[PDB]
């Protein structure tokens, strides 16, 4: 009943193609989806599962497994947030109150025009640039709430 | 083509090897690898015996820049012990706080490490490569894509790469946000399309790894240093630093210092001249309280004149300085530590799953003033037992920081139980 589109699903084909084995492009696929959907929709595992040649219940497993991969929120850009040790020193504080004053939202929410989200995250491997924080694929180190303001208005 | 935003990490060589290039914060693309000498060593080992790669590696004394220090040299020859195919991989999940050393690599001089994958596989007579990289470095993974298709371009990848009769690929895999798929039986059940479930040890990856077959597992940073032990030779690599733990090093600095970034050093550098001679020494110039080795060790200022070497009073680890300075709250910072291995058990484990959990559940009580005697009681037992019957490291270390803050600062801790 739910299919992908042509567009999507050809992109999903290519990542299947690329390694030996199908089953090792599971989470290719899965970063796949939620670029295209903003979230994993549930309905989407069925039609993956079928062209990994996997159970569906593997595919489940190894989404719920994952942290990166969310089937609840869908959201526009996902603001990931570093929680870890040197961020938390040098000012996870600072970047989270500026963002609730800039989008009115906390870590777990999405803003009400499903534009934003707040991922809080593990160490992201920058922390010499603490404190670090992701808007999808693209990485900042957070100065103040005036320069925040003006990384985030790039997003539309 | 453009790449997604990367800060531009801070990144200083006293040696001019693996940040030649990655000093630099952009990417080297494949004209510019070429113009220094690069893919020449690639050239000079293809026309070598797999044996002789592996002896020049072996008498290198590389080690595993990783965290466990394995001999590298030795390592490739048991996995050439065992019947192929074999596989190599390229370990790029880089995901231990502190830890952003084999980034800059990758994003500055992807050529470096491309280089390495293929003489290491040519080496122990892999034909198929990987490289896993973690997902939250979407960048490198871009890069590493457009490198690979470089690489290619110029018959540095394929069949009979450069007449050689010698066949590669290398396949980029990406991971989801599992710190766990770093340990390398794990990365292998996930480059497998599966969860990132910790194997049972032994067999080790080099007799039984991928689809069952030996498998090499190596670091970023330890590919990164194939080239020059095939440019220079051993002899002349086994000259740069201290002769027992030779060869250039990165050390990723954070926190509490002046100089934030990636340092490349002799592993007869101290923890000292790190954070005062090359770091530009602390915030405001306050006196450093504790330095964290990622999320292993944690060592006091009583500890910072010990060399940054594989050595048994020596620093070891991955080279991770994290800073902490007299005003940093010793708990507060605990506590964090702990919320990362409450994070990232893959709970096969009852000792580690439960305990990782408890560890950071009380260490919080602790912290907010809310944990009664019994909590107190608990999280010390809790913080002792973790480690048994778990199946990989993560479970064997996830108190050993934490245990040692608590031996180190014992009046900060009083203050927190009274
Ligand atoms: C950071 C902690 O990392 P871990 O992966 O838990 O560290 P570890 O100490 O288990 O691993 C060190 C590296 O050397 C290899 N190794 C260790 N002993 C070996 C042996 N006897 N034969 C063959 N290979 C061997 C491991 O597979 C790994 O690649
Ligand atoms: C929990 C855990 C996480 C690990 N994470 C990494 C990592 O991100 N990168 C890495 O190269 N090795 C990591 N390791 C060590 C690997 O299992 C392995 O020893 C290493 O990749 C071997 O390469 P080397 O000999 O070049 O160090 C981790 C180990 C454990 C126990
Ligand atoms: S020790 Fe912990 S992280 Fe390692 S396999 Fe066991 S439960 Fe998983
Ligand atoms: S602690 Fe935040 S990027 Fe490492
Ligand atoms: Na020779
Ligand atoms: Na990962």
């Amino acid at each position: 009943e739910f299919e992908f589109p042509e567009e999507l699903k050809t992109k999903l084909q290519e990542h299947i193609n690329y390694f030996p084995k199908k089953r090792q492009a599971i989470l290719l696929c899965l970063h796949e989806i939620q670029n295209y959907y903003g979230y994993i929709p549930p309905e989407s595992l069925k039609p993956l599962a079928d062209m990994l040649e996997l159970p569906l219940n593997h595919v489940e497993g190894v989404v719920a497994f994952y942290d990166m991969f969310d089937r609840e929120d869908k959201a526009k850009y996902r603001i990931r947030v570093c929680v870890s040790i040197v961020c938390h020193l040098m000012g996870t504080n600072k970047l989270l109150k500026a963002l609730e004053n800039i989008l009115g939202i906390k870590p777990g929410e999405v803003t009400p025009d499903g534009k934003f989200k707040i991922v809080p995250v593990q160490c992201l491997g920058a922390c010499s640039e603490a404190p670090v924080f992701m808007v999808n694929d693209d990485e900042y180190k957070f100065e103040s709430e005036v320069q925040l303001n003006e990384i985030l208005s790039r997003y539309t | 083509r453009s790449y997604p935003a990367i800060p531009r990490i801070y990144a200083e060589t006293t040696l001019n090897m693996l940040l030649k290039r990655a000093k630099k914060p952009r990417v080297h693309s494949i004209d510019e690898y070429l113009k220094d000498g690069g893919y020449q060593a690639l050239e000079k080992a293809l026309n070598m015996s797999p044996e002789e790669i592996i002896d020049w590696v072996d008498k290198s004394t590389l080690r595993g820049r990783g965290g466990a220090g394995f001999p590298t040299g030795k390592k490739w020859k048991f996995a050439v012990q065992n019947p192929g195919p074999r596989y190599f991989i390229c370990n790029a999940d880089e995901s231990e706080p502190g830890t952003f050393k084999d980034r800059i690599i990758i994003e500055r001089d992807p050529h470096l490490l491309i280089e390495g994958i293929i003489i290491s596989s040519y080496a122990i007579g892999a034909n198929e490569a990987y490289i896993y990289i973690r997902g939250e470095y979407p960048a490198g993974y871009y890069i590493l894509r457009d490198a690979i298709e470089e690489a290619k371009k110029k018959g540095f990848l394929g069949k009979n790469i450069l007449g050689s009769g010698f066949d590669l690929e290398i396949y980029v895999a990406r991971g989801a946000g599992a710190y766990i798929c770093g340990e390398e039986t794990a990365l292998i059940e996930s480059l497998e399309g599966k969860r990132g479930h910790p194997r049972l040890k032994p067999p080790y990856p080099v007799q039984k790894g991928l689809w069952g077959k030996p498998t090499v597992v190596n670091n970023v940073e330890t590919i990164a240093n194939v080239r020059f032990i095939i440019s220079m030779g051993w002899e002349e690599y086994r000259y740069i630093g201290p002769s027992d733990y030779a060869g250039p090093k990165l050390f990723p600095v954070s926190g509490k210092v002046k100089k934030p970034g990636v340092y490349e050093l002799p592993m007869n550098t101290t923890l000292r001249e790190v954070i005062f001679k090359y770091a530009g020494g602390t915030l405001g110039n306050k006196k450093v309280k504790a330095v964290f080795s990622g999320a292993l060790d944690c060592f006091s200022s009583e500890e910072l004149d010990i060399p940054m070497d594989y050595s048994p009073l020596g620093f070891g680890g991955t080279g991770t300085v994290i800073v902490l300075t007299e005003e940093d709250d010793i708990v507060e910072a605990a506590l964090k530590i702990a919320e990362f291995y409450e994070h990232e058990t893959c709970g096969q484990c009852t000792p580690c799953r439960v305990g990782c959990y408890e560890q950071a559940n009380l260490l919080e009580k602790i912290y907010k003033g809310e944990a009664t005697e019994q909590d107190w009681e608990g999280f010390d037992f809790v913080n002792r037992n973790i480690q048994p019957t778990s199946i990989c490291g993560l479970g064997a270390v996830a108190g050993r920081l934490i245990r040692q803050t608590l031996e180190k600062f014992p009046e900060e801790w009083e203050k927190y139980r009274k």
